[PDB]
């Protein structure tokens, strides 16, 4: 029909990655206020029947590693798939404590190609993080 | 606030 | 309008 | 086939090329709004419905404030990229 | 005040980074599919139920044919964009 | 309180950009086909209630006049409004006659800030154009 | 078929 089939075991995995502190070297400083994040998107998407694991302050290369497992876990028995990305960011970007990384090539494990598991299931990817420094000064 |  | 699952 | 692509979506805090707002005290404006929203209807709503609303929350009910004037009074609008090929419900 | 860039709606015939296909004698992919989902639904359902439709649809009823291999069997989805603050019907 | 009021006059304008001709120095091809689009979009949003006129083979320089002065109409008594683009473009980019032009200096003139009787109203851009060079070959 |  018109609606995601939900008939599974379990609705699935929801990863969260909450990058706090970063080396000196990336100019990028605390991001005060993400461990409240964190608390709530956990206790959140666990009320809604997801199996939260969350990931602190994470290299570039620890986030891919990290998502290319993931995406070779077998997700047969899930509905869905989801994931959240706190932390500094620009434009296409976002940042582990190392440095930056694509958010493309972070959700591209996830392809109908690449994660035949997912295949037809809706994969979600939450990003609370800069895009460039552009400011929205409001009207009216 | 702080950006992010 | 009338959204339903 | 399915294209490689398909059933994937964004939700992005904050559209391409700007800023996204965060308080050390409450958290960020646009995780701050998503829970609140997923609390009361997480479980009624489709997901489109969720993050419409989400948007709706984030541009209306926050307005920032800082002593460095090139961040006082700024707006936020989150950006919701889909490539969903049908309707989702977190439930039943 | 409201964000600037609020209330924006971008329905793109295809994702970042890839082609969009268009047949030279029943038009292109995207849009065949856009019309025949307006055509039955645009009144009444909410448009991004019917943006929707119209990434599944594109996504499975079509399927490139070509001389060179290379364009032979290709597959697209379509990418929408919302800063949508409000569910938008074409009605009442 | 949650769906945008529809309650005007009129529904909206409606801008049908199609592009079928390029100047060859663009190096870009004839897009048969493209007229068949343009028609079966006439009618279709036409059914919907909107205005719409159809410009054909367009240069930068048009597209974005077009786009201005409609920014630059009241739309006091209208519910939205609503553009189409048909023609070959890239990442970001779409194509004229004559070149390319950034889809992002097409639609900012209609930012909450440059077109007030527009505010908070819903505003549709619909895009057939080429985003890269990248192929799907698709899964199973 | 053709591209865009």
């Amino acid at each position: 029909t018109y609606q995601y089939n939900m008939n599974f075991e379990k609705l699935g995995k929801c990863i969260i990655i909450n990058n706090k502190n970063f080396d000196k070297v990336t100019g990028m400083g605390v991001r005060n206020g993400t461990d409240k994040d964190a608390e709530a998107l956990f206790k959140c998407f666990r009320s809604l029947g997801f199996d939260v694991i969350v990931y602190n302050d994470c290299s570039c290369a620890k986030m891919q590693d990290l998502l290319k497992k993931a995406s070779e876990e077998d997700h047969t028995n899930a509905a869905c798939f989801a994931c959240i990305l706190l932390s500094h960011g620009e434009e296409n970007v976002i940042y582990g404590k190392d440095g930056v990384t694509p958010i493309k090539d972070l959700t591209a494990h996830f392809r109908g190609d690449r994660c035949k598991t997912l295949l037809e299931k809706p994969k979600l990817f939450f990003i609370q993080a800069c895009r460039g420094t552009e400011l929205d000064d409001g009207i009216q | 606030i702080e950006p992010x | 309008q009338g959204h339903g699952e | 086939k399915i294209p490689v692509e398909a059933d994937f979506l964004f939700a992005y805090s904050t559209v391409p090329g700007y800023y996204s707002w965060r308080s050390p005290g409450r958290g960020s404006w646009f995780v701050q709004a998503l829970c609140s929203i997923l609390e009361e209807h997480g479980k009624d709503l489709e997901i489109m419905q969720i993050l419409t609303r989400v948007n709706d929350r984030v541009a209306r009910h926050f307005e920032s404030q800082s002593d460095d004037p090139h961040f006082h009074e700024k707006k936020q609008i989150p950006c919701v990229v889909s490539m969903l090929t049908k309707e989702l419900y977190f439930s039943q």
